[PDB]
Order: structure tokens, then sequence, then C-alpha cells
């Protein structure tokens, strides 16, 4: 029963690709690359719905 | 491929899949059969 509802409280600063998530209404892409040496901490890909504050 | 991330999206940009169907190595095809009757239908 794949449907957790999970919702994740992260800043909006420290998810990796802010200009990738530039746009209103529009499906954007995230690859799930990590980079070892970026800061900006990568996502959790199948968390079912995102808190950016 | 896609499970490390391939972004099959960006992967098809029409030549690559120009030999995708060319492709001679690997499991033979009925389809030089069917390009051949179409072609002769046509003209």
């Amino acid at each position: 029963r794949g449907k957790i509802c999970t919702i994740g409280i992260a800043p909006w600063g420290i998810v990796e690709n802010q200009e990738d998530l530039i746009g209103r209404d529009v499906v954007r892409p995230y690859q799930t690359m990590s980079n070892p040496m970026s800061k900006l901490t990568v996502l959790n890909s199948m968390h079912s719905h995102f808190i950016l504050a | 491929l896609i499970e490390n991330g391939v972004s099959m999206h960006r992967f098809l940009t029409i030549s690559r899949l120009e030999e995708l169907y060319n492709t001679r190595h690997g499991p033979s095809n009925t389809l030089y059969h069917l390009v051949r009757d179409v072609k002769k239908r046509e003209y």
C-alpha cells in the first residue's frame, strides 16, 4: 500500500539544484546523482510530498 | 543504467534511434521483409 503520504520539511537553501526548482506549475525532473563534495544536500526522491521552508 | 540515471528522454536524438532499427548485431527481425513489401506497394 505505497500511498504513505510522507511530507519532507526541508529548507529551500539546503536542497540541491535550486535553479532546477524554479518554475510555476511546471514539472521539473531531478536526477538522484549525489555529489559527494556539494554542501547542497540531495533529496529523498521516494518521499511523496515536500515543504520548502 | 536507468537506475544509475541515464535520462532516457535525452538519450533519444533521432539518428541514435536510426541505428537501433538498422542494427543486425542481435536477434533476427522480420522487418527486412516488412520494409521491402511496403516499398513495393508504394512504388
